């Protein structure tokens, strides 16, 4: 389950 | 003396009381709400320690006053009142007395002296907008603000001006949230983050039959919002401390392939083949061509399940696919359905690119609304 | 081989796993048996102390059993739009529910693990309408107790009078009964049944399909069948009880009698009761000739008073036909549980002392009697 | 709170 480009965070 | 005595429309003070318990909820019986007749009109005051409602409706104001009662006991013996119109009488030590033509209620009144008055606000950046533009925008962005407490910065929706554009903003990792309107006054750029229970609240009274056809003020500021109503509400909002993520990065800049579906039968097709799916495992395939689509799914211990989708250039049934490539890719059902029944259109646009990177999605018919969902492994 | 295939109407499906998973409340364990045979699709439902039967017409390509969670094909079948549905026991890839554009598979349990419902020996056997079943537990399914260390009051007390086949219920506070005349002269008994039972089958009484046709009750000495219009029979098991005699219960005499229109009596007594808190769930009726104080107070809530005057009409009737005032108190709920037990446009309500329970009688109902203990006020 | 007469519970 991969995050949308958060930086940081995912 | 000047002790509160009024007449009130029934269905009127109901309206209002509903929207000062929903209010103060936090995860009742301690919440108080302030009464004050004055200048033919009843205001009612309700509180805690993020927002501030203030509600003005027109009553006949036999005396000038104020007192404060228990906002629950209020509105429960209110709700059972059958006349049209109450009095209600602040009668000292006989309490609050609400009164019908048959019966009497005395409640227990608290010192108006311990009651808090309203912060003001100086704002940054102040507009009108219409009432239907608001709630459009809080309905296409509160069901993706994160429930993860840990990231107080996610927890809201972002509001702000960039460019005569007013936008909500929500993410939670997983799918973000856009809906704009644009202005018709130069105004300064500016941003804050709304508190989802601030939202939600004034999302409510903005729906009242009473204010959806007219317009609401926004007022921003870095340490509070506050909301006039069709002028007759107001409610102060403090703002979460954070910074929102630059949420245009997510936004794929270029897609490969592109779906065009009629939006009531895809949303209606992923959550009929979502039901066989557990919980460890949330996810429907999209296997995608130009002829044909299968939404699948599996559960363990449960089943699986398929449908297929044709293509069609009929409004009902509309499927199109530009891509000879086939593309299987994943995705929670809750986050396609949550976008798919924000927005009332009769089809719906999906962009891709790799199975791993997120799909755009777009309503052609509502330009200012974009959604941002990431796919699951599947 | 006989494996299960059948076309069955949608809606006519779903009707019957509603019935189905309502059963096995207490459920992603629950399951449900298929059984195509003879023209019909028979689903049985059972748990600990139900068993429910339920067969409607299908067209049945290939007799067979199988047995799937009744939840996930009671949310499936909902959610499909096609006026038919295919249903396939495939063996290992397990039952498939086939629509126009879209198939799911079942894991299948097998049905050797499903229990058939019980055989029984009926010593007692006869039928009343649908509407007359559903009232007799409509009057009574309310005053049940709930305290389970009071085995015996947990359920209605289904028992035969003469040729009077009547429902009893009591919680040591309010006791009800209700009752219908019997065609047949039938031998006396009494049981318990279950109040889960008692709700499901009321539900089952009040379908449409059912509610204007009759309802067969069979007994036996440790369990009770109903066979509802035919094509459903529910098997229930009896508390395993004494239901005490009530005879003592029902008051003689009365000192005074309150004529009262019931809805706005009704709806007094709910309003008033609204400033009350829990530790103190009471109203008070001040009883006149010429008027009807009910009243209450709520600890740190406040207090509250609503007048009922005197009146012949129809919408606001009101007559106490006495010299003496009486105040008296009661539960609120039970008085409310009472009055909307029964579509009335008036009711009666027989006192004597503060401290001595309350007849209600519904003149238009002869066959539902109601007695509500005071509390103290 | 009093009871019908109940025997035994009232």
């Amino acid at each position: 389950v991969p995050t949308l480009p958060l930086v940081p965070x995912g | 003396h000047h002790m509160l005595k009024l007449i009130v429309e029934t269905k009127t003070l109901v309206q209002s009381l509903g929207f000062a318990s929903s209010v103060v909820e936090k995860r009742p019986e301690y919440a108080n709400i302030k009464l004050s007749a004055k200048d033919g009109n009843l205001e009612l005051s309700s509180t805690n320690m993020d927002l501030y409602l203030s509600q003005k409706i027109a009553v006949q104001v036999v005396s000038e006053g104020e007192c404060t009662v228990s906002t629950k006991t209020l509105n429960d013996i209110v709700r059972k009142l059958p006349d049209s119109e109450l009095t209600l009488t602040d009668l000292g030590t006989t309490g609050l007395e609400i009164k019908g033509k048959n019966c009497k209620f005395n409640l227990f009144t608290l010192p108006v002296s311990s009651f808090p008055a309203m912060d003001s606000i100086n704002p940054e950046a102040s507009f009108k907008i219409s009432c239907t533009d608001f709630a459009k925008i809080i309905e296409s962005t509160k069901f993706s603000i994160s429930l993860d407490e840990t990231r107080y910065n996610l927890n809201g929706v972002y509001l702000h001006i960039k460019d005569k554009e007013f936008c909500s903003a929500s993410t939670d990792g997983h799918r973000l949230s856009i809906s704009w309107v644009t202005l018709e006054k130069q105004i300064k750029n500016f941003g804050v983050i709304l508190p989802q229970k601030s939202a939600e609240e004034i999302l409510k009274i903005v729906k009242d039959p009473k204010n959806i056809n007219e317009d609401i003020e926004i007022l921003l500021s870095s340490n509070k919002i506050k909301f006039i109503c069709n002028e007759n509400t107001s409610m102060l909002s403090k703002l979460i401390d954070g910074t929102f993520p630059d949420y245009s990065t997510f936004i794929p800049e270029s897609s490969s392939s592109k779906l065009v579906i009629n939006r009531k039968m895809f949303a209606d097709s992923i959550e009929r083949i979502a039901i066989i799916t557990v919980e460890k495992f949330r996810a429907v395939k999209l296997s995608l061509s130009r002829e044909t689509l299968e939404i699948s799914a599996v559960g363990e211990a449960r089943g699986n399940a398929k449908e297929v989708i044709n293509s069609s250039q009929d409004k009902e049934s509309f499927y199109e696919y530009n891509s000879d490539e086939s593309l299987a890719i994943g995705f929670n059902p809750q986050y396609l359905e949550d976008v798919l029944k924000a927005v009332k259109s009769d089809v719906v646009e999906l962009y891709f690119s790799d199975v791993s990177a997120p799909v755009l999605i777009k309503f052609p018919e509502n330009p200012k609304d974009i959604f941002v969902v990431m796919p699951v492994k599947v």
